[PDB]
RNA sequence: AGGUAGCUCAGUCGGUAUGAGCGUCCGCCUGAAAAGCGGAAGGUCGGCGGUUCGAUCCCGCCCCUG
């Protein structure tokens, strides 16, 4: 998580109370506080509780009980008052005289834990030592908790002694506020939303600058790697064998940050308390100057973990004459690190370029607490003042003296001012965004309290942001300093009035009657994922050159078998399909509207057009052109029984007609006539396959699923499928004026002889292309085959209603017309009158 | 005796949420827009002012497209249709669009990589965050009834400044009536008005975006997601045909 | 706003009636000459208390229908004297039905907005005019073509309609066994919503159709729309991946028991493993006995978070079939 | 072949037009207000000057 | 440690896959079902390769799950 903050309240407090003494909220309060400020608070996580008899003990001795195969120990601890105890544990990071929290028999510890005398092993055990798990203390269940030296003496209360009256926040700071990656930025934030006075902990007034008299190391430093500062400061003659104080472990447990050595205990809660990274080198074994300067072409370099990690020319690293010392922000290799071998140090404090680091750091897959603050910007006005006070710290645990030498650097130009340009903004702007009347000053004191300094001139403000706010570049960003300290909750709501809309597009309300049409009819709407199913075009046996297998590709996909973006809907409807009928639903049909993506040749990408204005018309073109083609496409599949068994007879099976059907269902519902024409095309069954056609142009297929393809994909016998494209079917305006004759009509029937591989529709738009206009409907009710007809051929009889606009029609007039129908589908189907 | 020969079908529940939020907008005068689910990181991410080589765009859970180069993705966000239609229309401009987003999340109970989006703009003359609160009021008593109530929180998206996060109340909520986050929100960005040609002194305006499943997940009380996007035909039927 | 929850419901019905078959026509409000004595209503039927208009264009037709279907069946014998003879139309309009408290109410003074009493007086004064659905049919339901001869209407027709239009109202419908004309009284249906009567539908009463001159088997349903109560509901379907146990209940009852009664009293016993019941069999004969009538029952069984096994589902089999057997006096098919 | 089973009906294009003329008002923020058919003559007539 | 019929599982440690259960199909039963008996169909033994005259078995690499 490269957003987190842990932190305990008590730090908080401590900060915040220097300027505003006595300061002191609940922190279901400060939650609310701080939420209404735009921090998210993930957890509020308080310690302990514990109660009974949980004090902190010294072990007298370890008589280590052999034999078993851990190594278990037994350990005598006062309590004080020299009343000695007796516990067994088998932690082995403690020696004699060690401080450890035990829990007596009859306290009770999180959660519902009450330590009771059992007998275990060769001793008693009345009681136990506790670890930072078991006290909801730390995440280190490993060992048992052992305090530094001198933290309390033996018989204090546990729950004062570790801080169990303490809470730690968790939160997830927004990647525009790096500067509340601290202590110091909360604490500022804290003191604008109570307005309290604030004093800064990263300020000179707490302790007057080391001097300096000179640089304390030669360092160059090349200007393109995006370095704003770089400082450093020795501490020489420290104490190996010295560890850091209580309150100092204790608060760097609680931010989530275990204790090392106490010459980066102080890098780490320095880094902490004002958010300026730290790292501390060995002195001794730096070896000539340093230098800053981008990474050969295939220079590697091994980290403190031993890791060698091929760099990149855009790497900025730091190296001496020897071997690579860090890779800037991001981790420090194992030349300069700092050890129990180590004795001298040389502190560094630098600023790196947020972009440089954020490359390089997600390049190598690693992350860090520095590298998080370096990609979210870093104050570089605290750089020296951090390094002070991380020198001063570490003087002061380790026993050491401060070395009177700083090297610091300000660039080619040396920069003293690090503020960001002013900004000139209207004084009622807030007022007018937010649709509030503040009260008057009210914006010029909330940007007071972040720091910035405001000159009043008319009814203009000339805003000066800090230097740890770079975020600060616009008025908008002011507005929302003013707003969020205001409280958001003081805003009205009004409703906007908007213009005359005109409501749905064509293509949308299309959409809508094509999905009332097919849910109707029995249809279930599925969301088809774009995601192909791994080799689905192989099992339908496609070509290698059908387009539907040129497909856009996904690289990093959650299953790594599918990358393939669908270029037809059926592998996902199909996927639906099988999975309905493996849990026992096995009459489905179901559909899908949805786009699908086809790229082309002219698919590519398209650099970076500048976003300071609009961009132009061929740049729009450019990159509408360059996306894949993604047209909406609506495709449906059906197995098992279309209509279901009940009181009225055994159901009717899934048949290719069916599909047939569902492709006029969408024709009604899109208002176009429709044509069906025989096609071979996969998935699809060569002799059960229509290809639909709008007039001359092809907008889908439909029809029953090749059997060769039902078997290999494991999908159920008979199932058919449809899939058009529905940005090919026109859109239709139709201004209907029936022709409706009151005039009785006249039933004919006519039954003719064609070829039985000559289409019914082909004979029926001849029979109605003879009939003329007193034909007013015409119906196929019989397709007969056999022996009474003769071979290859195949009989249908028409159901022929005539009907005249102006007079009733005898029989004669309409037998006239009959014969005239007769003798076109004679001429155009070679049909032959049924004797 | 049964009766039904043909049985009825559904309509997805999300897409019924949709048609629903799109009549909403639409009773209010306001239009809906459309753009592809494969989109550039011109129009997903750099117009609408994400910063290059930082963690608020890299750290974003984004379906990218081969090869490495071609700045193509899936849209993370229905944000691009703001790009969109402020290139496409004139101005004033309220509309909504409505359409797939995709992340790089695994799907579980309450999390699916492929889900929906309802995105809402306006610009014009003289927006305030006070008819965006407006806004959200009249889809919040739309989609959850007279007694709901919008709370709005300041939060961070690079296309809005001020930017805040849209909390919902509801009557007959899960543990009862509490506060449930429903969307972001916030006035858009002077960089997203200038990448489109816009005169941010003459122009003000708000945008939103809530996801379809989680709303329908905390209304209807979905125990998990997987139901929503999996395809069951006995998830759907119980919503109706949805004519 | 938008749309009221009642005007979205009328383009529903409208849509899945149209997708269905149905064909709408606009209802004239004035009765045809004589129309309930064609029908045979009693005198006292609540239908004959109809609004009369003074000034009619027809003199033989100045009352206003209290119901939807003369109307319907006036456009249904036009279609069928013109040749369309196969016909399925529906209708949504207000009828007209006063009552008692049906008067006049002198001149309100326009000087001024009227009181409440009086705008309640103006409204009260006027006859319930309620929104109704109904739709006839007659000749073949299904037309014939290469597939079959067609299947020609029956009042399961009709009764489908009734359900076509509770799914688009998004409320559950129960059909009880009724007497009321028009309807044959053996092919009619009481419908309720809850325990309130809505309408009616079936086959029309073999009397009426030859006295009216309508074609033979004509069927007919009409509900009262604002009987039926809006639904806003919030599904949250349980969907178990668990594979279903899949069997079959024979069960014989007396030959007038309803398969309805049959169906819930299974359900009832069956419990929550009961995913779907569907009759799929009705049979009568000498194997069964006189009386009598099987009824046999597809039955998916399945667990929420578990493989049921073939003995759980036997025992919520045989627990259902002892629920049938209080309940309706099913006996197991031997 | 033809595959019609269920014949397509038909809303009456009277209705379809008053759906449209509906549709087009509420897009411009209006709503769609009812009345009776039989009406007093104080509403038809009187009420209306 | 294992991968074995469509699924779920035993076996076979170089020269006829020994087998079950479910499922599927098929007969008995039922007007037709379910359930039950009865019988049948059903196995490059994980891919890629060696070794060998010959590999489910032994050797190399890899997919898969706990
Ligand atoms: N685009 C944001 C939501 C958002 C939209 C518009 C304005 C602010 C926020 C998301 O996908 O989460
Ligand atoms: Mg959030
Ligand atoms: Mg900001
Ligand atoms: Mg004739
Ligand atoms: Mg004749
Ligand atoms: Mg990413
Ligand atoms: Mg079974
Ligand atoms: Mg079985
Ligand atoms: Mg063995
Ligand atoms: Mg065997
Ligand atoms: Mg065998
Ligand atoms: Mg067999
Ligand atoms: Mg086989």
């Amino acid at each position: 998580q490269s957003n987190a903050m842990r932190l305990p309240y008590s730090w908080l407090r401590e900060v915040v109370a220097v300027g505003a003494s006595g300061w002191d909220v609940t922190p279901g309060e400060l939650e609310q506080t701080l939420l209404r400020i735009g921090h998210e608070v993930e957890e509020v996580i308080p310690l302990g509780p514990v109660d009974g008899p949980v004090t902190v003990g010294r072990v007298a001795d370890i008589e280590e009980l052999t034999g078993y195969k851990k190594p278990i120990r037994a350990c005598a601890v006062d309590i004080g008052d020299r009343q000695y105890r007796e516990i067994i544990c088998g932690a082995t990071n403690f020696a004699v005289g060690d401080l450890v929290v035990v829990a007596l028999p009859g306290a009770t510890l999180p959660g519902g834990f009450t330590i009771s005398a059992r007998k275990a092993y060769g001793r008693n055990s009345d009681g136990m030592i506790c670890s930072a798990a078991e006290l909801n203390l730390g995440a280190d269940h490993s060992g048992i908790l052992v305090l530094p030296p001198g933290a309390a003496e033996p018989g204090a209360d546990g729950a004062g002694v570790l801080g169990l009256d303490d809470v730690v926040f968790h939160l997830a700071i927004t990647p525009d506020r790096g500067y509340c990656m601290s202590v110091r930025g909360l604490a500022r934030e804290l003191a604008c939303a109570y307005d309290l006075d604030f004093v800064d902990p990263a300020s000179n007034s707490r302790v007057p600058p080391l001097p300096i008299e000179g640089p304390a190391w030669p360092l160059t430093v090349q200007p393109e790697t995006g370095v704003r500062r770089f400082a450093l400061r020795p501490v020489i003659g420290i104490d190996p064998a010295a560890v850091s104080p209580w309150w100092l472990q204790r608060r760097l447990l609680l931010c989530g940050i275990r204790a090392t050595c106490p010459a980066v205990d102080v890098t780490n809660y320095v880094m902490l308390e004002l958010g300026h990274p730290m790292h501390a080198h060995d002195r001794n074994r730096i070896s000539g100057t340093l230098g800053v300067r981008f990474a050969r072409s295939g220079e590697t370099a091994v980290t403190l973990d031993g890791i060698e990690r091929k760099l990149d020319t855009a790497d900025v690293l730091i190296v001496d004459d020897a071997a690579t010392a860090a890779i800037g922000g991001v981790m420090g290799a194992a030349s300069t690190e700092v050890r129990a071998d180590s004795t001298d140090v040389l502190l560094e404090a630098a600023i790196w370029d947020p972009a440089a680091v954020s490359r390089t750091q997600r390049r190598l897959h690693l992350p860090s607490e520095a590298a998080r603050r370096y990609e979210r910007t870093v104050d570089p006005a605290i750089s020296v003042a951090a390094l002070d006070r991380c020198a001063r710290l570490l003087a002061d645990i380790a026993g050491g003296e401060v070395s009177p030498t700083l090297t610091d650097w300000r660039g080619d130009p040396p920069c003293d001012d690090w503020s960001p340009p002013p900004i000139r903004m209207g004084v009622d702007v807030p007022d007018r965004i937010a649709g509030v009347a503040y009260p008057q000053g009210t914006t010029a004191r909330r940007l007071a309290q972040i720091g910035a300094v405001v000159t009043h001139d008319g009814d203009t403000l000339t805003v000066t942001p800090p230097s740890w706010r770079p975020d600060l570049r616009q008025p908008a960003d002011l507005v929302e300093e003013v707003l969020r300290l205001e409280g958001l909750e003081v805003i009205p709501s009004v409703l906007p009035p908007a213009p005359a809309g005109r409501g749905l597009t064509a293509g949308q309300q299309r959409r809508r009657t094509i999905g009332r049409s097919l849910a109707l009819s029995g249809y279930v709407e599925i969301l088809p994922t774009p995601f192909l199913p791994a080799g689905v075009f192989d099992l339908w046996g496609l070509e290698a050159d059908d387009s539907r297998r040129m497909t856009t590709r996904v690289l990093n996909p959650l299953e790594a078998d599918r990358p393939q973006l669908a270029t037809t809907l059926l592998p996902a409807l199909l996927e639906a399909l099988v999975r309905n009928v493996s849990r026992g639903l096995v009459d489905v049909a179901l559909f899908a509207i949805a786009q699908v993506v086809q790229p082309t040749e002219q698919t590519r990408g398209v650099g970076l057009i500048p976003v300071d204005r609009r961009p132009t018309d061929d740049e729009i073109a450019m990159l509408d052109a360059s996306l894949p083609r993604q047209p909406q496409h609506v495709a449906a599949v059906l197995a098992g029984l279309r209509e279901p068994r009940g009181p009225w007879g055994p159901g009717r099976p899934v048949e290719a007609a069916d599909a047939f059907e569902a492709v006029r269902i969408i024709a009604r519902a899109s208002r176009v006539d429709v044509t069906l024409r025989p096609a071979q095309y996969l998935p699809w069954h060569p002799g059960r396959c229509a290809q639909v056609f709008v007039g001359e142009s092809s907008v889908g297929h439909a029809g029953q699923l090749h059997p060769a393809v039902i078997e290999r994909s494991g999908l159920p016998k008979g199932t058919c499928a449809v899939e058009l494209n529905l940005d090919a079917i026109p859109c239709s305006a139709p201004l209907p004026a029936p022709r409706v004759s009151p005039y009785p009509a006249v039933f004919q029937d006519v039954s003719l002889v064609v070829a039985a591989d000559i289409p019914a529709q082909a004979v029926a738009d001849a029979v109605r292309a003879g009939a003329g206009d007193l034909l007013e409907d015409i119906a196929l009710f019989d397709v007969f085959t056999g022996p009474q007809i003769g071979e290859h051929r195949k009989s249908l009889t028409f159901a022929l209603r005539f009907r005249a606009p102006d007079r009733t029609l005898t029989e004669d007039d309409a037998s006239a017309a009959r014969d005239a129908a007769v003798q076109s589908a004679a001429e155009r189907v070679g049909a032959v009158l049924r004797g | 005796l049964p009766s039904t020969r043909v049985p009825a079908g559904a309509r997805h529940p999300i897409i019924m949420l949709a048609e629903h939020v799109a009549d909403t907008f639409i009773a209010m005068g306001w239009e809906l827009a459309e753009g592809p689910e494969v989109e550039t990181e011109q129009f997903n991410f750099d117009a609408l002012n994400f910063p290059a080589d930082h963690p608020a765009r890299g750290e974003q859970d984004t379906f990218y497209i081969a090869p490495e180069d071609s700045r193509q993705l899936l849209r993370t966000h229905t944000s691009p249709v703001q790009i969109r239609t402020l290139l496409a229309r004139e101005l004033p401009v309220y509309i909504i669009s409505i359409g797939r987003t995709f992340r790089t999340d695994e799907l579980d109970a309450t999390h699916t990589p492929i889900f929906h989006q309802v995105e809402g703009l306006a610009v014009d003359r003289g927006l305030s965050m006070a008819h965006l609160r407006g806004t959200l009021d009249a889809f919040a008593r739309a989609e959850f009834g007279p007694s709901a109530r919008t709370r709005i929180r300041p939060h961070f998206f690079p296309f809005t400044e001020p930017s805040a996060e849209v909390d919902v109340w509801f009557a007959n909520k899960i543990g009862g009536a509490a506060w449930v986050e429903w969307g972001g929100c916030g006035m858009v960005h002077p960089n997203v008005l200038r990448a489109t040609g816009i005169d941010p002194d003459l122009y003000s305006g708000f945008a939103f975006g809530m996801g379809l499943e989680r709303t329908l997940q905390f209304r209807n009380g979905i125990p998990d997601m997987r139901d929503m996007v999996e395809g069951d035909v006995r998830f759907s039927l119980p919503f109706g045909v949805g004519a």
